[PDB]
């Protein structure tokens, strides 16, 4: 089904065309992530945190990397840091454009989703350029960043931030006070504040109905209590605050970038510990120590001190979460992964409630489900 | 700190209310929708000219596999299995044995391409510069065996692309 | 006085302090039911009893927010209805009494 | 509270097939110290393991198959006691081997110059 | 871009912004694709003495967590998991949209 | 340096060859077998020995950080040439 | 009658005469060591094993020096980590850069050793030694360049396998192990030296380039060539 | 050692409950044949009820029962509900599997299968 | 200044310790044990009935408004009685925290549902029946969550293969798809990574 | 090659009408091009 994004199979029973239930049927895209995980080591279970919520791509990488650098008691360099933070804006730009467009699309409107997927393709050129793939990047890595940035890559990211709220600004010419849009999403899925809390949403859905709450304000992790930037909140709880929520959280992610463009400190780009992050080509190949940590990281692993850790981020579609169990061995013991989308989907049959099938359309798409994520 | 997204009233002068039954009336903003699009209808199409035109890449681009050489010819691979042990897939299967003139060489070297994620691990891992991922990405084949590369068809890839191959780690090997 | 409180599904409440007042005085009516030497009941009878007295002695709305430090007085307001309501159930529970059982002798060893 | 005077057995629940219950005997034993090193972090632990089963060659590319889902499957467990209670309630068959360890040893660096014993040593 | 002037007024008319200011299309405004050969730099523990790995190794000071209580094994104030979140402030940059 | 079977399919450098009898034949029938023509073992022992006048050389294979880990030969046997093991490379002393 | 030492203030009671290590052993704690095998005898020049006693200025020799009452024997001390790290850079200052080409990959103490007591980096910028390979028949492949000179071979050959061919030919940094002439090593228990010695430098030729030690699967079964069954 | 029980207490309301999953499979099978346009007789579904059902007569955990039939419900209301499809419901059948040797003789034949 | 060393919050552990005494003064009933790591989180070890009192109290309690359930997961542990260990992730709001509670469990031993306490308990616990197995009481709706239909098995048991028993194919002579045994082109080869030699001596275990 | 054009549109090629021995005159793959006019076309270097 086009509103089905695919791997959604949705038992509904209607009245008509009202409503009555939902009862999601998941697990279509469920591969056993988890197991293979379990089956392999720390630096080859983190393209699996890659392929989880495709649209946040190094998001996930970076949530993955908070929680083994936090088991592994080691600390990333400053310019890493700042590597992460900027990318992790990027993707949170990417994932954005995907979200609104796709969710108007879903409403019937296409032209935005042209335009602003134009503006994906050139993320998706820094992207390869950092790493060399357009989108599963592996570039975030336990211990900072895998590769330096190339020498004009700041400068593109530049040219692209200046000429990106143009972009934004067209976008809402088609959709903010189009009478359209305004009938198709004001008060279609409301959801209370306690019954948000309850049922265990997170980030968009929170601040659409009005909670203030965000982990890179409250839980801060990287450099993101150096950077300034505003929160959205909305006031109603529905799909037309949920959009202007993620807009308004577009161009907070646009000051972010431009801060950390101007703030890029100098140094190196992994932790300088060659018993965690491999050394570079020319010491391993004139040094006998660099020469045999290279070897023995990239055949056994480094191994990870026992102990669970739940640690959590704010990716765009929420908090995205990870709950790692270690057993003293180079491969993870448990790796729980906790997709905000979960509970998301999960809240959907509540959120439907005395609605009619276009309704639950929209529905699916302000809440903004990856099922990759959601089935794991 | 926060904004609020979504909490201002309208004023209720008599101009602005006209002014919004006008909009009401009138589809003022339908009409400015209708300029963007005709906007962006004038302005110049954003399509290249595929396959006579190709999309930027660069020199970390990760594309088909391919086995190097020395410039004197012999193999550069050493049969260390280290691409092997990092593999995330277990794409890559490696058997060896001493060669006639003794040294360490692979006699078996497959890579499954339908079971490679396209990460580069073992192109990090290799510690004399043997398998790489070249610049190559139009290898499509219209039979699954085709896709299970083996020693002479890798080997095949490095001696057809290693002039590419060699420009382009020649340009980023200093970032490694 | 506020238009809304900003919160999808809070109403806002015309009587704060009275309310206030009544859910507190509940809550300490059934504490009054948990034994003495309960560490449950000298918990909340402590922040019960401080809260009570800030309730009745700020009678400026913004102010009894500020110095309680619990949000605003809407949310306020239903925690101590949460409060409440888990006096109650603690009530029926009985907590206090001493641990039902041990563990096996190797349940939470790790790594293991 | 009931009481059950029956022996757990879980096979009904776990979903193998009844061919990997029935004809599968495990090996519940403390792996043996790798002579290639002198560590002996590796023998603390017990495994359980399954007996081996056919692996024959791919036609295609000369691979090794196999049909055996318990091929790569190994438990471990911190004691022999727990290893063979996790084997009966899953019902699989097991033998047991003795945990081995080394017997201590007498070692004195001066029998190396012996005055009159055959421990002195010719060289260093 | 290549267009001409009668056309870039109507699209400006259009879309009522100076679309020639900020253009979706790159030319020649991006860094080349060769760029002069990068010299990366070192890192904190590249020195030659006083740098033991004993005083900067991470993992060997992990710990096993603390048993605060085990069952094994005056009035004191209620306590919080952590002093109370302070109310947010209203953006000074935009507070409303 | 590729060679013919008797059975007319070529030779690897690894050595296969389908038997005569052997089935798995039909697989090349009305298309080919992928045989690489450079074989690496007779271009390094096409390559020269170079004479150098210490007891111990190094190599890195050509190139420094693009070649491969660099190693240390001993040239001390006079009735053999010292090979570098990673690139297959022979050095020796000036005899006479 | 057991002398009471202490292993980082935990009691402990051995027999007089036991080693610093038989008793870290008997605590449950393995020290690093390289020249040290139990089945030989005890020889000290690796000095990989050396220990801090909480009162002595001086580290001990864990392998070769006997408890005495009331020692408190301080495994993980500064002194022993700092004493670890200079040993291994020696080691490592000398060796080559063989890993991949090198058969004991895997499975080499010098890698383990080095990434669990050693340090992440080197100081060494002269050049290597480059030491020329023996040949002591078709069993047994010596590439002698990977040599840490810790006279396993020798204590094995002599002691266990009554044969007195293996030794150390000059002094320094130049001392080499070998047969000093052209004679093969052939006897009925020469693959054990392919075991204990704890780099590559003694490698099975038969199994030379075959495999690495993390692919294989281990079976334990027994041995049916004799009739010892083992 | 007193277990806490899921339900059925003892024995005999364990059984009670396997009867009445058992009556609710028994009523089940014509529809499911009439829905999924299954090609199999009612009479064939009715005995691989049956064999299902027989498969774990030697149980004598309460507990164990209880759960088998938490499970059976579950898998029969996959089946009302439509859930399951045509294919689930011929995977009973094994309709596609060869049959297995099961004398010595001819698993000796075979391979080396024990 | 230690470049590559994480920083340590002595503040926050402290409040967490102090917490931590808090609960399991309140609650001797059922918390049977209190843990802070040494990266600052709380972790409070209950016996399993505990459940739905401690939940309610860690929810409802104004000293401790843990309004959010995270996450709800389980892991196996073969060599224990108990071999499933239920984990509760909670974040509190109101004092900007995060909490940790966890309980025991086995194949036949149910645990009550928390979907009375948080209504993410509901697929939460689906999916922790669906793969490991473990029963929930009060459920409104249990039922597998992500495996197929019929499916046979809790997957994410230790004791469950990684490639399962069945695999599927479509079969031309019935004109469907079919359920048949496992076999692979190739086998998964498993690499034995530990090495023998002890890395972090703080953990380490007592001979016995 | 044309710097005037917008970014992408600035390179490109026309195919030849025979290469081997396979006529293509319509057919023309993107794989037609050597290694080194690959690299061109693509923009992994600025020097043809
Ligand atoms: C009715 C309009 C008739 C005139 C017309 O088409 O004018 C197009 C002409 C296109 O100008 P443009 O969009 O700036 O062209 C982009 C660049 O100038 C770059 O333009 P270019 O180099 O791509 O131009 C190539 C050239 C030749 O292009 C072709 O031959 C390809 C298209 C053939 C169409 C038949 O295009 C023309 O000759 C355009 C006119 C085609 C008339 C049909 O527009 C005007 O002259 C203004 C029209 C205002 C209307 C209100
Ligand atoms: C012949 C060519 C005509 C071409 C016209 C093209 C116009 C542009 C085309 C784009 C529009 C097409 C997509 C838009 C479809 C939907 C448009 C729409 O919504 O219009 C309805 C619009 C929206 O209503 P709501 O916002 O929902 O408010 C309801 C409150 N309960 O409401 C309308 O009815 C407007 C319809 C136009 C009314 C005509 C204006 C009336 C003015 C009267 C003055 C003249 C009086 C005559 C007497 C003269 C006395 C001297
Ligand atoms: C497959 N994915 C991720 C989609 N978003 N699909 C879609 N049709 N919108
Ligand atoms: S790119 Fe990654 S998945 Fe592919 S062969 Fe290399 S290591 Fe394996
Ligand atoms: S890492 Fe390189 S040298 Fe080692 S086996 Fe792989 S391709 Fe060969
Ligand atoms: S003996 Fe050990 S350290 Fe030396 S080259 Fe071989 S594997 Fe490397
Ligand atoms: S050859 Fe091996 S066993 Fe002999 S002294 Fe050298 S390192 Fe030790
Ligand atoms: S092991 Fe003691 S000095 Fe070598
Ligand atoms: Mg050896
Ligand atoms: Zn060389």
């Amino acid at each position: 089904h086009p509103a089905a994004h695919g791997v959604l199979r949705l038992v509904m029973e209607l009245s008509g065309e009202m409503v009555r239930k939902c009862d999601p049927h998941i697990g279509l895209l469920h591969r056993g992530t988890e197991k293979l995980i379990e089956y392999k080591t720390y630096l080859q279970a983190l393209p699996y945190f890659d392929r989880l919520d495709y649209v946040s791509m190094m998001c996930n990488e970076q949530a993955y990397s908070l929680a083994v650098e936090k088991l592994l008691n080691i600390q990333p360099p400053p310019r890493a840091q700042w590597i992460r933070v900027l990318f992790g804006e990027i993707t949170r730009l990417l994932n954005h454009i995907m979200a609104v467009t796709t969710h108007a699309l879903d409403i019937g409107a296409m032209t935005p989703f042209f335009w602003m997927f134009e503006e994906r393709e050139k993320m998706f050129e820094f992207y390869e350029r950092v790493s060399g793939a357009r989108m599963h990047a592996a570039y975030i890595r336990p211990g900072g960043v895998h590769q330096d940035l190339p020498l004009g890559l700041l400068d593109d990211i530049y040219e692209f931030s200046k000429n990106f709220s143009f972009r934004i600004d067209e976008l809402e010419e088609m959709l903010t006070n189009n009478r359209i849009w305004r009938n198709r999403t004001v008060d279609i899925g409301v959801v209370t504040a306690e019954d948000a809390l309850n049922y265990g949403f997170s980030g968009v859905m929170l601040r659409g109905s009005g909670i203030q709450w965000d982990l890179r304000k409250t839980q801060p992790y990287d450099v993101y209590d150096q950077v300034e930037f505003d929160v959205p909140i909305g006031s109603r709880g529905d799909c037309y605050d949920r959009y202007l929520c993620r807009v308004e959280e577009m161009r907070q992610s646009l000051r972010i970038i431009s801060q950390c463009l101007n703030k890029m400190p100098p140094g190196e780009i992994k932790v300088d510990d060659a018993k965690v992050s491999p050394p570079k080509r020319a010491e391993m190949k004139t040094s006998m120590e660099s020469l045999i940590h290279h070897f023995k990281l990239y055949t056994e692993g480094y191994q990870v001190p026992p102990g669970a850790t739940y640690t959590a981020i704010e990716a765009p579609k929420g908090e995205f979460g990870v709950y790692l169990v270690s057993d003293g061995s180079s491969r993870p013991y448990r790796c729980k992964i906790k997709a905000p989308g979960f509970a998301h989907l999960a809240g959907l049959d509540k959120m439907s409630k005395g609605h009619m099938l276009a309704d639950v359309v929209a529905i699916i798409g302000t809440q903004d489900i990856v099922f990759g994520e959601v089935d794991r | 700190t926060y904004k609020f997204v979504n909490m201002r009233e309208p004023s209720m002068d008599m101009k602005s209310v006209t002014d919004r039954a006008a909009q009401t009336l009138l589809w003022t903003e339908l009409v400015r929708g209708l300029g963007m699009t005709l906007s962006y209808l004038f302005r110049e199409p954003a399509t290249i000219n595929y396959p006579f035109e190709k999309g930027p890449l660069s020199p970390r681009f990760r594309g088909e596999h391919a086995l190097r050489r020395y410039p004197s010819g012999e193999e550069r691979c050493i049969a260390c299995k280290l691409c092997e042990a990092v593999c995330p897939a277990q794409a890559i299967t490696i058997e060896a044995e001493p060669r006639a003139d003794g040294s360490r060489r692979t006699t078996r070297y497959d890579i499954d391409m339908t079971k490679c994620i396209y990460c580069g691990f073992c192109q990090e891992a290799c510690p004399v510069d043997a398998i790489v991922e070249g610049p190559n990405f139009e290898f499509s084949t219209e039979t699954h065996e085709e896709l299970l590369y083996n020693k002479e068809k890798l080997l095949n890839n490095g001696d057809k692309w290693e002039a590419e191959i060699a420009a382009n780690i020649q340009a980023d090997y200093l970032y490694r | 006085l506020k238009k809304t409180t900003g919160l999808v599904g809070l109403a806002v409440c015309e009587t704060p302090h009275e309310r206030l007042k009544i859910l507190y005085t509940k809550i300490l009516d059934v504490l009054g039911q948990i034994p003495k030497n309960a560490a449950y009941r000298k918990y909340t009878e402590q922040i019960t009893n401080e809260k009570l007295g800030m309730v009745k002695a700020e009678p400026d709305v913004k102010k009894l927010e500020e110095q309680l430090q619990g949000g605003q007085i809407e949310e306020v307001i239903l925690q101590a209805e949460n409060e409440l309501s888990l006096a109650r159930k603690m009530l029926r529970w009985k907590p206090w009494e001493p641990l039902v059982e041990e563990p096996p002798a190797n349940q939470w060893k790790w790594p293991i | 509270l009931i009481a059950v005077d029956e022996k757990l057995d879980i096979t009904t629940l776990t979903g193998v097939p009844e061919e990997h219950i029935k004809t599968r005997k495990v090996r519940i034993f403390v792996p043996a110290r790798n002579n290639m090193q002198s560590g002996v972090n590796n023998t603390k632990k017990w495994k359980m393991e399954f007996d081996t089963r056919e692996r024959w060659e791919n036609p295609l590319m000369g691979w090794s198959s196999t049909a055996d889902p318990l091929s790569n499957l190994v438990l471990t467990f911190s004691t022999k006691e727990d290893a063979v209670a996790f084997a009966e309630k899953n019902g699989w068959s097991f033998d047991v081997e003795e945990r081995k360890v080394p017997k201590p040893k007498s070692k004195s660096y001066g029998a190396n110059f012996s005055w009159n014993k055959r421990t002195r040593v010719s060289t260093k | 871009a290549s267009a001409t002037r009668v056309i870039q007024l109507l699209r400006n008319w259009a879309s009522g912004r100076d679309l020639q200011a900020k253009l979706q299309l790159r030319y020649q405004e991006i860094s080349k694709r060769t760029q002069p050969p990068p010299k990366l730099p070192v890192g904190p523990s590249h020195k030659l003495s006083n740098n033991y790995y004993c005083t900067r190794d991470g993992r060997r000071e992990a710990m096993p967590p603390s048993i605060v209580m085990s069952s094994q094994k005056t009035e004191k104030k209620a306590v919080t998991p952590a002093p109370p979140i302070k109310r947010w402030e209203l953006s000074k940059d935009q507070p409303y949209l | 340096g590729v060679r013919t079977s008797p059975t007319g399919e070529k030779v690897t450098h690894t050595g296969q060859a389908y038997d005569d009898g052997d089935y798995r034949r039909v697989r090349f029938s009305d298309r080919q077998k992928e045989v690489n023509e450079n074989f690496a073992i007779d271009l390094i022992a096409e390559q020269p020995v170079s004479e150098v006048g210490s007891r111990v050389i190094s190599c890195d294979g050509g190139g420094g950080a693009l070649g491969h880990p660099r190693v240390y030969i001993n040239l001390d046997k006079e009735t053999k040439t010292g090979t570098c093991g990673y690139c297959g490379l022979q050095f020796r002393q000036p005899h006479h | 009658n057991l002398i009471e030492v202490f292993v980082d203030g935990q009691s402990v009671m051995v027999e007089p005469g036991t080693t610093v290590l038989q008793a870290c052993e008997k605590v449950g704690m393995q020290i690093p060591r390289f020249c040290y095998h139990e089945r030989l005898s005890v020889a000290g020049n690796c000095r990989m094993c050396l220990v801090e006693i909480e009162k002595a200025p001086k580290v001990v020799a864990a392998c070769a020096m006997p408890v005495m009452k009331g020692w408190n024997i301080l495994t993980n001390s500064e002194k022993s980590k700092k004493a670890r790290e200079g040993v291994m850079e020696f080691l490592l200052a000398n060796h080559p850069l063989d890993c991949p080409i090198c058969d004991q990959g895997g499975e080499c103490d010098l890698q383990d050793q080095s990434m669990m007591f050693g340090s992440d980096r080197s100081r060494f910028l002269e050049g290597k030694r480059a030491v020329e390979d023996k040949n002591i028949g078709p069993l047994v492949k010596t590439i002698m360049t990977r040599c840490i000179q810790c006279t396993r071979c020798i204590r094995f050959a002599s002691e266990i396998a009554g044969v007195d061919d293996l030794g150390t030919t000059g002094r320094g940094n130049d001392m080499q192990v070998g047969t000093y002439i052209e004679k093969m090593f052939m006897s009925e228990l020469s693959g054990n030296i392919i075991d204990i010695c704890p780099v590559g430098a003694l490698t099975s030729k038969p199994y030379a380039f075959t495999a690495r030690p993390w692919e294989t699967r281990k079976t334990e079964s027994i041995d049916v060539m004799d009739a010892v069954g083992s | 050692t007193s277990v806490k029980p899921i339900f059925s207490r003892d024995m005999n309301e364990a059984k009670r409950r396997v009867r009445e999953l058992y009556r609710a499979w028994y009523r089940e099978v014509p529809n499911t044949v009439h829905l999924f346009q299954l090609d199999i007789s009612v009479k064939q579904g009715r005995d691989k009820v049956r064999e299902m059902f027989m498969k774990n007569a030697h149980v004598t955990d309460p507990r164990v029962v209880d759960l088998l039939v938490i499970k059976g419900k579950m898998e029969l209301e996959e089946t009302i509900n439509v859930w399951k499809q045509r294919t689930h419901i011929m995977r009973f059948f094994h309709e596609t599997e060869a049959p297995r040797p099961t004398d010595f003789l001819s698993k000796f034949y075979v391979g080396h299968d024990p | 200044t230690r470049p590559t060393i994480r920083p340590r919050n002595d503040v926050v552990h402290k409040q967490l310790s102090a917490f931590g005494q808090y609960v399991a003064e309140i609650l001797p009933k059922y918390v049977q044990q209190v843990q802070v790591s040494c990266f600052n989180e709380l972790e409070i070890f209950i016996h399993p009935d505990g459940v739905i009192p401690v939940l309610t109290f860690l929810r409802d309690h104004t000293n401790a408004q843990f309004k959010s359930l995270a996450d709800l997961t389980a892991v196996d542990v073969p060599t224990r009685q108990n071999r499933f260990e239920i984990v509760y992730n909670l974040l509190s709001l109101r004092f900007n925290s995060r909490i940790r509670v966890k309980t025991y469990t086995d194949e036949l031993t149910p645990i009550e549902s928390s979907v009375t306490v948080y209504k993410a308990a509901n697929w939460y616990e689906r999916e922790i029946w669906d793969m490991f197995g473990v029963f929930f009481a009060n459920h409104p709706d249990l039922r597998r969550i992500l495996t197929d239909y019929g499916f046979e098995g809790h997957p994410f048991r230790k004791d469950f293969p990684l490639s399962g028993y069945v695999e599927l194919r479509y079969d031309d002579e019935v004109k469907r798809v079919v359920a048949e045994p496992v076999e692979l082109a190739q086998e998964f080869r498993k690499f034995d990574l530990n090495s023998p030699w002890e890395a972090f001596p703080a953990y380490r275990q007592p001979p016995e | 090659e044309d710097n005037k054009q917008f970014f992408g549109r600035h390179r490109w090629v026309i195919y030849t009408t025979e290469m081997n021995g396979r006529d293509t005159f319509w057919d023309v793959d993107g794989s037609m091009v050597p290694p080194e006019w690959h690299r061109w076309l693509h923009c992994m270097t600025d020097d043809p």
